[PDB]
RNA sequence: CAUCGGUUCUGGCGGGGGGAUAAAGGCCCAGGGAAUGUGGCUCCUCCGGGAGUGUUAUAGCCCUGGGUGUAAUACCCUCGCCGGGACCGAGGACCGCGCUCUGCAAGGAUGCUGGCGUAAUGGUCACCAGCGACCCGUCUUGAAACACGGACCAAGGAGUCAA
RNA sequence: AGCGAAUGAACUUUAAAUAUGUAAGAAGCCCUUGUUACUUAACUGAACGUGGGCAUUCGAAUGUAUCGACACUAGUGGGCCAUUUUUGGUAAGCAGAACUGGCGAUGCGGGAUGAACCGAACGCGGGGUUAAGGUGCCGGAGUGGACGCUCAUCAGACACCACAAAAGGCGUUAGUACAUCUUGACAGCAGGACGGUGGCCAUGGAAGUCGGAAUCCGCUAAGGACUGUGUAACAACUCACCUGCCGAAUGUACUAGCCCUGAAAAUGGAUGGCGCUCAAGCGU
RNA sequence: GGGAUAACUGGCUUGUGGCGGCCAAGCGUUCAUAGCGACGUCGCUUUUUGGAUGUCGGCUCUUCCUAUCAUACCGAAGCAGAAUUCGGUAAGCGUUGGAUUGUUCACCCACUAAUAGGGAACGUGGACCGUCGUGAGACAGGUUAGUCCCUACUGAUGAACUCGUCGCAAUGGUAAUUCAGCUUAGUACGAGAGGAACCGCUGAUUCAGAUAAUUGGUUUUUG
RNA sequence: AACGCGACGAUAACCCGCACGUAGACGUAUAAGAAUAGGCUCCGGCCUCGUAUCCUAGCAGGCGAUUCCUCCGCCGGCCUCGAAGUGGCCGUCGGUAAUUCGCGUAUUGCAAAGACACGCGCGGGAUCAAAUCCUUUGCAGACGACUUAGAUGUG
């Protein structure tokens, strides 16, 4: 119908330093820098008050208004992840064989690698490069647990995805192997 | 145009109510004034309401509504120009939350003294605060989570074992027997539910209910009552604190 | 090149008529009404910004009727004026029709100047270049399509003569 | 059309469209008077003779490079396609008549190209303007203007349909009819989701949820003798429904446009090519 | 004997029957009833005890399609394991016999990872003249009808760009396939019986390009 | 790629003769990048517009001054440019309206064959540096074709 204008409103707290450029989103916090580029889509900024950035769009389509909402949604995941930062509680199961877990800094790219073996027994070590930015540790509070903490909501998701798909069973009946590495918990780390 | 939810069709003989169970609301509180004499108004701010069967019981004697705040203040008349009787608009005035009426034919005192003896354990609402500490053992994880000693304590089920581990605890059901670690015990730490002072969310709020942990009090607090013969509206206590439009 | 004649293309200009004697519109006059409510008043997380209120106030708007007014302008029709460009000069004493009448744009191009002979202008051959373009005759069929003849050149070669 | 006219396509005051028969003066008309070889009861008809009027609107319009007759003289006597109408038949094809048009003996511009399409007919030249058809380039002429729609994992491209269907589409836009909505609409979150009652039959055992029937009442704000998960049965979760928080349009079925699929084999090729995406596609 | 058609298909072909009834949104002669009318269901085929194939072929080779037999990949299944079934992405790869038969397939059995289907203008190597018969036919009677060129491609050469050496790479083709053994491991799994997979290592089949150290074979070396 | 390209090595310069001088110049001047729901900047400010900038006067462009040290051009040095290779600076020399003059231009009428020099050429002569033919070789060969070796030598 071709929405003259429409608007999207998004809070920052008193404790960041959001700045974009052209359109690369980069927000400073605590913990770090979060720098995202959003060439790719037709956005206008402002700070329509104090502590609210309005992002707009004019002579726009329904798709339009709908790529503001979740533009606005990634902003404020970021605003999230530099505030708060999240947390993936990765849980791992065996049956007869222990699987063994070791992380390890690869100084150089200055990456975690992350190595699982024994996993049904198949000599083969499975080696994960770790998302830059994120950290991994064994958990000691609760037995066969992982913490993987970052500020990067996407970069921490993606990891503990690449975590829960590298330990995937081949051709055995998934109802009695129950065997694997799982996703336990989702949270922020405050 | 496309794009658009699926609408789950209820295959199910329970429909909407609607507009006739709301007419005949206003006629049940309009038919149900004059009879009785003092109508109280009262509140149960962040209660579970499973017991207000058990006072209709208790109070056989006496008429209690509560739906739509708006709608039962509406059925009373919030402006005086339209006002079944004079004062019924002051309790208008007092109706605006979680608020329910109760039409009594007998002494405001002793209605007052029972709804102050009035008390029952239950489990918390989200939103309060949190009074325990409470948490479960490393070792086998039991009905309650451990609240009863162990001897005398039934396991949890296999069956509430997915709920618990989609709530949030790292447990795991080895042998058929659920357990935080390991089933003999030890190797973990434990799971702590909720904290002292911490406000309890939707998900402790249901780790209770599944454990039958009860940490709220189940009590129901008088805003007021208005007299039909002097057709004036005197609050008491939390009519005076709790908030009104 | 100048003045012309015929055909034609393309710009500008002075008027006339018609509409609802355009509708609108400017300025006034009078009556009425309203909000996407001007000023003002009240509330209002105060560079600010909202909400309610109430019909011109420190902005204005809409409807109706009248005057300026036979207003201007758009659109259509119509009387003419000027400018630039292209193609042609057909006939060869006069006659005719006329006109703005000492001759004229009136039954068809003249006037002035210049260039042209060691080359103006042409012709044939060859090639390149743009566009077009099936190999002829015969025979059949509604039509094609087949089929017959064609290696080339020179000479000969077929409705004639009688009753 | 009417039947507030009658009667009842077969009704009609009236009266279509549409093509299609006949006539529109001087060689023509009327009647009068007679004969006859014919005819009739009979100048009743037919022909033959008299009379009259009206020639400068002689009796509609338009056209006018003339028409009539006799005699003589060559070549020809096939069909094909299509429009409309009409008859018969199939599953679909198709077959047969009549009219008209085109090609047959016809050059020219356009449809990239061509027996059947569109325009238009022909001496040799100069100038001007057009039709069909086109103005992104090949290609001469607009990347002309206005409003919108469409993104196709081989879209579509101008005068045409089968596949094809009351077909599937959580693509997109317009529109129609119904229903809720501060008495707070849809969605969401916190909850309640009861009592008789482990309802009746059945049976290792079946408690709303393995099976057949009934499916009622109290409380209600609402709660089904229950929508699924689950137990050996329980339990428990969840659903229907209902209240609290938030606050403004929705949501059910259809119609219409544009787009996907709606079926495809075997040498590498086609809107003509390149290519084109607020088009160089589609509608005006 | 006459008449008529010269002949067939060319957005044709595939996987889901027909007849009747019920239901059926819509449309219709004026309205779902003049009536047309999909998907389903019911009745018949169709239920109470488990050989068809005529002329043909047979072999090889090239290329292409996939509507995929196997290899690779995943989705689903009481899929414990192993062995499997169905589904789809996929044409790179390869795709053998015997019986039986006129001959093919079916079925049957042997190997083998597997013996899948097709296209390539269905890719290359008689009829009258009659005569003798008309309740049916015959004819040793005839008339007789009846075809070496061009060029693409490859290899080897090749004129001019002064001769020679060392190079670049646009473009075109393109190559690897399958099985097995050791370890994992008699482990995971499993009541038993049985019984994996990853990592790592070693071989073998086919195909392709090479070579004669060693072993057979061949002797106008006529030694 | 036998009609695609590069790097390198080695050559063909003299004597005599004789033959001719644009698939489209006329100011054929102009280097940021990057984005287009941003950019530029001198940091003041600026951006629809290359409708801009540079250059642009003199016999097809003379002579002499006046007067200017501004540009242009040629050669050297310094460095610079390699994707299919060049520009800057400095220096020499030559020219040079920014200013202001006096001299000449005509009758080509109102527009439409001389000399010299420089190259590309051919006809002969001799000059290099090579290639091919010839012989031999045999890692090669249908025939061409290909690997070698023939001028003092590990021939």
């Amino acid at each position: 119908m071709r929405y003259i204008h429409s608007e999207e409103t998004i809070p920052v707290p008193e404790n960041l330093k959001v700045s974009i450029k052209s359109r690369l989103v980069t927000v400073e916090g605590p913990r770090g820098k979060l720098q995202k580029d959003l060439s790719h889509i037709a956005v206008n900024f402002s700070v329509v008050k104090k502590g609210v950035i309005g992002l707009e769009i004019h002579h726009g389509s329904r798709k339009d208004v709908a790529a503001l909402r979740t533009v606005r949604t990634i902003i404020n995941n970021m605003i999230i992840g530099v505030t708060k930062g999240f947390k993936y509680k990765m849980r791992y199961v065996y049956a007869h064989f222990p699987i063994n877990v070791n992380v390890e800094k690869n100084a150089e790219t200055g990456c975690y690698e992350v190595e699982i073996r024994n996993f049904i027994g198949e000599k083969i070590v499975r080696k994960v490069v770790m998302a830059p930015g994120v950290e991994v540790e064994i958990s000691k509070a609760q037995k066969d647990e992982l913490i993987l903490s970052g500020n990067s909501l996407e970069a921490v998701s993606q990891s503990a995805a690449d975590i829960q798909q590298i330990c995937k069973v081949r051709n055995k009946d998934i109802r009695k192997f129950l065997d694997g590495i799982y996703v336990s918990e989702k949270g922020n780390i405050v | 145009p496309k794009s658009k939810r699926a609408r789950v069709y209820h295959l199910i003989q329970v429909n909407k109510k609607g507009r006739e169970a709301k007419e005949r609301l206003f006629s049940n509180i309009r038919e149900t004034i004059p009879k009785y004499q003092h109508c109280f108004v009262f509140s149960v701010d962040n209660m579970r309401n499973n017991y207000l069967k058990d006072v209709r019981h208790e109070l056989n004697d006496c008429r209690i509504f509560f739906g739509k705040t708006k709608l039962m203040a509406r059925a009373l008349g919030t402006t005086p120009e339209e006002e079944q009787a004079d004062g019924l608009h002051r309790l208008t005035r007092y109706l605006t939350g979680t608020v329910g009426l109760l039409f009594t034919n007998r002494d405001p005192a002793d209605i007052e003294s029972y709804f102050s003896n009035l008390s029952q354990v239950d489990f918390a609402r989200a939103g309060t605060v949190a009074p325990r500490t409470v948490t479960v053992p490393t070792g086998i994880v039991y009905s309650t989570g451990g609240e009863v000693p162990p001897e005398h304590d039934v396991p949890v089920s296999h069956t509430l074992e997915p709920e618990l581990r989609r709530l949030g605890m790292p447990v795991r059901m080895i042998k058929g027997k659920v357990c935080l670690g390991d089933e003999k015990g030890e190797a973990s730490e434990g799971y702590t539910i909720c904290k002292e002072g911490e406000v309890l969310d939707s998900r402790q709020t249901r780790l209770l209910k599944l454990f039958s942990i009860c940490l709220s009090e189940f009590k129901v607090s008088l805003l007021g009552y208005w007299n039909s013969a002097s057709g004036e509206v005197t609050e008491l206590e939390a009519g005076k604190t709790r908030p009104k439009r």
